[PDB]
C-alpha cells in the first residue's frame, strides 16, 4: 500500500 | 528391513554343503532361523554393551556375543 | 427404537451370512467348527 | 474391434497359449496399440481387469504387459474395483505378488478416476488387511493414503499400523499413513509425502490428464469467515491470547534479530491486517498491542504495518484512546520525517473510515458520545495536520495526504449518514488555498464542493449551523474572490469561457464540481 | 466503489452476525432438547444396549 | 547379499549403531551359523532318515535352540517374525485346502 510504499521512497 | 532372499540362502545352502534335498520353503526356515540367531545377537550384544556401557556396539562386544550365542544356535 | 431394530437386522443380516457363507467354509476334520470356535472367541 | 479382441483375449485364456493358432502377444500387441491411442472403455477396462488377471493365462508377465496400461480412458467403474478385488482375493492364482505390486500401483496411480470413491473406501479393510504382506505395503501404504476416511480409523486398524510399525521399519509409507490417521481421531500421535512412484506410469497417466482433457485461524480464509460471523465470548478470545502472545513473542525477536526476523514478523503483521481489513473490526490484541508497542515504537520499525493496525482501533472514546495511542502516534509525528508523517494522516485517514463504518451501523442498529469522539479525532487531526505543516514548510507531498484526509471529511453526511460535517481549520485550508500546485489546488476544491453538497444535504434533514456555516461561508468569500500561481503556471503554459475550457478539459475537476455548484 | 462495498460487507457482517447468533441460540434451544433426553427414564437403557 | 541384508537387519534388530567393522565379522559368524547349521541340518535330517529336510526336521533343531518350546511351538514362531506372504507357505492356513 501508500504505507508499505511510503517505507521505500524513506530508502529511496 | 521386510524381506527374506529366496535365492541368497538356497545358494548358500548349496554351496556350503552339496548333498541335501532342503524342501520347497525349507530355506524359509533357515531364513527364520538365521533371523532369530541375530535376534539373539542383537539382544545379547545390547547387553553386551550395557556390560561396559559402550553406547555403540564394536569388535569386543561381538567376539564376546559369538562365543556364547553361536554355541548356543548349535543344534 | 428405530436404530435398536436396524441395527439388530443388520446384526441378523451379518449373523445369517456368518451361517450361510461360513457353510461355503463349512467344517470338517472334535475341532469346533469354524462357526462355533469363532463365536466362542 | 477391442471388444472382439478382448473376448478373444479371454479365449486365448479359456485355452492355452501354445493351443492358439495366433500369438496372444500379436493381438494383445494391436490391443496395446490400441492402448497408445485409447486403452480400455469402462466396460472394457472391466472385463480385461477382471478375467485377465483372476485366474486365467494372465502371465506375469503378459498381464502385466497389459497392466501397465490396462487404465480408462473415461473413468474406472465400481464393477472393475468389485471382482479385482475378487483379484485381492490373493489366493490359489492370487495374480502373484509382482502383479499386485503393479496391481495396487494401478490403483495409486488411477485413484482419481473412480465414479464412486466411497465405494471402494467401504472396501477399505479389503486393502488395509493387505498391509500385512511385504511386497505391497510399499504401495499398499500409498493406497489407504489415498482412501482413509474418518469411519475407517477403527482402533484395531490404529493397532494393526502400530504393530506393523514396530514388527517392521520405521518406513516412510507407514508414517505417511500414521500421519493420517493422526490427522483423524488421535488414538494415535507420531510427529515420504504422496511423492508418488507412478512417474513411470504417467506418461500414460499424463497421456491420461491430456486425455481427460480432450475426451490459529489467520491462515484459512474460508474459516475466518466464521470468525467474522461469531461475535461470541470464547472465540474472540481464544483468538485474543494467541495474538497477544503472537504480537509479544515474535516481536521479542526482533530484539535478537531485527534484520531477518523483520521478514516474517512483517509478512504475519500483512496476515494480521488482512484477517481485520476482511473481517472489519479491529482485533483486540491489535490494539492491546498497539498501546503496549507504540511509546516504545521507532518510525520505520514495520511502520507499514504499525500504521495499517493503527486503522483498525476499536472506536473507543477518542478520551481513552487518545492519551494511550494518539499522544504517542503525535509525539513520533512530529519528529519523524514527511514520509512518516504522510503515513500517518493516511494511517489516520483509515482510522477515520475504519471508525465510521462502524458508526454507519451505529445509526442502522438504533449517539452525541459517540459523536464528539470522531468529530474529536477529526480536530485532533486538524491539530495534528496545521503543525505538521509548519513543521514542513508547506510540503505539497504532505498536505497532499492532509487533504486526502479530509477528502474522506467532506463526506461524512453524503457517505455515512453521519452528521459531522467539520469543515477545514484555516492552517490548512488556506494553506492549500494559496498553494502552488493544482494536484492540491483541484484537492482541494473538491473536499471542499463535497463540503457544499453535505453542508446542503445536512439543511435538509438537520453547532454546526451557525459558526460551521460562518466558518464555510469564510472558506467561500475568501475563496471565491480568490477563484493565482499554479493556476498562472496554466495561464504561462497557456477569452475567460476559453481559458476555463483550456482549464476542466485539462483534469480540473474539484474545480469542475466547485463551478458547476 | 470501494466505500459502498464496505459498506454492504459490513452490513452483511452485522446480520450475518445476528443472525449466526440466532442459530447459537437455537443450537442452544436444540441443548434444551437436549436436558430433554438427559431425563434418562428409558433412553438411557436403549442408548445402552444400543451400544 | 544375504549376508549383506542380515547386517541391515541387524541394524533395525539392534535399534542401535554398530561398526562396519562388526559387521564382517559378524559375516563370520552367520558363516559359522551355517557351518553348524547346514551340518546340523545334515545331521537331524539323517536322524529321521529322511534324505531331504522337511519343516519337522528344523521344528526339532529350534526346539534344540531353546526357541520352540511347549509354549512358544513352531508355527508362533512364524507369526513375530516373518511377513504374511512368506508365513503363507510355512504354518498351514484353511481354504478347506490348507497350506
Amino acid at each position: 500500500g501508500v504505507l508499505a510504499h511510503l517505507e521505500r521512497l524513506e530508502t529511496q | 528391513k521386510r524381506k527374506a532372499p529366496r535365492g541368497f540362502l538356497k545358494r548358500v545352502f548349496k554351496r556350503k554343503k552339496p548333498q541335501l534335498r532342503l524342501e520347497k520353503s525349507g530355506d524359509l526356515l533357515v531364513h527364520l532361523n538365521c533371523l532369530l540367531f541375530v535376534h539373539r545377537l542383537a539382544e545379547e550384544s545390547r547387553t553386551n554393551a550395557c556390560a561396559s556401557k559402550c553406547r555403540v556396539i564394536n569388535k569386543e562386544h561381538v567376539l564376546a556375543a559369538a562365543k556364547v550365542i553361536l554355541k548356543k544356535s548349535r543344534g | 427404537k428405530t436404530k435398536m431394530l436396524n441395527i439388530k437386522e443388520y446384526k441378523e443380516k451379518l449373523l445369517s451370512t456368518l451361517g450361510e457363507f461360513l457353510e461355503d467354509h463349512f467344517p470338517l476334520p472334535s475341532s469346533v467348527n469354524l462357526i462355533t470356535l469363532h463365536e466362542m472367541l | 474391434e477391442e471388444d472382439a479382441l478382448q473376448m478373444a483375449v479371454g479365449y486365448f485364456e479359456k485355452g492355452p497359449i501354445k493351443a492358439s493358432q495366433n500369438k496372444d502377444k500379436t493381438l494383445e500387441k494391436h490391443l496395446k496399440t490400441v492402448e497408445n491411442v485409447a486403452w480400455k472403455n469402462g466396460l472394457a477396462s472391466e472385463e480385461i481387469d477382471i478375467l485377465l488377471n483372476i485366474a486365467l493365462s494372465g502371465k506375469f508377465g503378459n498381464a502385466v504387459n497389459t497392466r501397465i496400461l490396462k487404465c480408462m480412458i473415461p473413468a474406472t467403474v465400481i464393477s472393475e474395483d468389485s471382482v479385482v478385488k475378487a483379484v485381492s482375493w490373493l489366493c490359489v492364482g492370487k495374480c502373484s505378488g509382482s502383479t499386485k505390486v503393479l496391481f495396487y500401483r494401478w490403483l495409486v496411480a488411477m485413484f482419481d478416476f473412480i465414479d464412486r470413491k466411497e465405494q471402494i473406501n467401504l472396501l477399505y479393510g479389503f486393502f488395509f488387511a493387505s498391509l500385512q504382506d511385504d511386497a505391497l505395503c510399499p504401495y499398499v501404504c500409498h493406497l489407504l493414503y489415498l482412501l482413509t476416511k474418518k469411519e475407517n480409523v477403527k482402533p484395531f486398524r490404529v493397532r494393526k499400523l502400530l504393530d506393523l510399525q514396530a514388527k517392521m521399519g520405521m518406513q516412510p509409507h507407514l508414517q505417511a499413513l500414521l500421519s493420517l490417521y493422526k490427522f483423524f481421531a488421535p488414538a494415535l500421535i507420531s510427529v515420504i509425502y504422496f511423492k508418488n512412484s507412478e512417474n513411470l506410469w504417467k506418461t500414460a497417466l499424463l497421456a491420461v490428464k491430456q486425455r481427460n482433457r480432450g475426451p490459529s485461524v489467520l491462515n484459512n480464509s474460508l474459516l475466518l469467515h466464521y470468525i467474522n460471523c461469531v461475535r461470541d465470548e470464547p472465540v474472540l478470545l481464544r483468538f485474543y491470547y494467541w495474538l497477544s502472545q503472537t504480537l509479544q513473542e515474535e516481536c521479542i525477536w526482533y530484539k535478537v534479530n531485527n534484520y531477518e526476523h523483520g521478514k516474517e514478523f512483517t509478512n504475519f503483521l500483512d496476515t494480521i491486517i488482512r484477517a481485520e481489513c476482511f473481517l472489519q473490526e479491529g482485533f483486540y490484541s491489535c490494539e492491546a498491542f498497539l498501546y503496549k508497542s507504540l511509546p516504545l515504537w521507532d518510525g520505520l520499525c514495520c511502520r507499514s504495518q504499525f500504521l495499517q493496525l493503527v486503522s483498525w482501533i476499536p472506536f473507543s472514546s477518542f478520551s481513552e484512546v487518545k492519551p494511550l495511542l494518539f499522544d504517542h502516534l503525535a509525539q513520533l509525528f512530529f519528529t519523524s520525517t514527511i514520509y512518516f508523517k504522510c503515513s500517518v494522516l493516511q494511517s489516520l485517514k483509515e482510522l477515520l473510515q475504519n471508525w465510521l463504518l462502524w458508526l454507519s451501523m451505529d445509526i442502522h442498529m438504533k449517539l452525541g458520545g459517540s459523536m464528539n469522539s470522531v468529530s474529536k479525532l477529526i480536530h485532533y487531526v486538524g491539530w495534528l495536520s496545521t503543525t505538521a505543516m509548519r513543521l514542513e514548510s508547506n510540503n505539497t507531498f504532505l498536505l497532499h495526504f492532509i487533504l486526502d484526509f479530509y477528502e474522506k471529511v467532506c463526506d461524512i453526511y453524503i457517505n455515512y449518514n453521519l452528521p459531522l460535517v467539520v469543515l477545514f481549520p484555516p492552517g490548512i485550508f488556506y494553506s492549500a488555498l494559496l498553494s502552488l500546485d493544482t494536484s492540491i489546488l483541484n484537492q482541494l476544491c473538491f473536499i471542499m464542493h463535497r463540503y457544499r453538497k453535505n453542508l446542503t444535504a445536512a439543511k435538509k434533514n438537520e453547532n454546526f449551523s451557525s459558526k460551521t456555516y460562518q466558518e464555510f461561508n469564510h472558506y467561500l468569500t475568501s475563496m471565491v474572490g480568490c477563484l493565482h500561481p499554479s493556476f498562472l503556471s496554466y495561464a504561462v503554459s497557456f477569452k475567460w469561457s476559453w481559458y476555463l475550457d483550456y482549464l476542466f478539459s485539462q483534469g480540473l475537476q474539484g474545480l469542475k464540481l466547485f463551478i458547476r455548484s | 466503489k470501494l466505500l459502498d462495498i464496505r459498506k454492504k460487507r459490513l452490513q452483511l457482517k452485522q446480520a450475518s452476525e445476528s443472525k449466526l447468533l440466532e442459530i447459537q441460540t437455537e443450537k442452544n434451544k436444540q441443548k434444551i432438547d437436549l436436558d430433554s433426553m438427559e431425563n434418562s427414564e428409558r433412553i438411557k437403557i436403549i442408548r445402552q444396549n444400543l451400544q | 547379499a544375504g549376508l549383506s541384508h542380515y547386517v541391515k537387519l541387524f541394524s533395525f534388530y539392534a535399534k542401535m549403531p554398530m561398526e562396519r567393522k562388526a559387521l564382517e565379522m559378524v559375516e563370520k559368524c552367520l558363516d559359522k551359523y551355517f557351518q553348524h547349521l547346514c551340518d546340523d541340518l545334515e545331521v537331524f535330517a539323517a536322524h529321521a532318515g529322511r534324505k531331504t529336510v522337511k519343516p519337522e526336521d528344523l521344528e526339532l533343531l529350534m526346539r534344540r535352540q531353546g526357541l520352540v518350546t511347549d509354549q512358544v511351538s513352531l508355527h508362533v514362531l512364524v507369526e513375530r517374525h516373518l511377513p504374511l506372504e512368506y508365513r503363507q507357505l510355512l504354518i498351514p492356513c484353511a481354504y478347506s485346502g490348507n497350506s
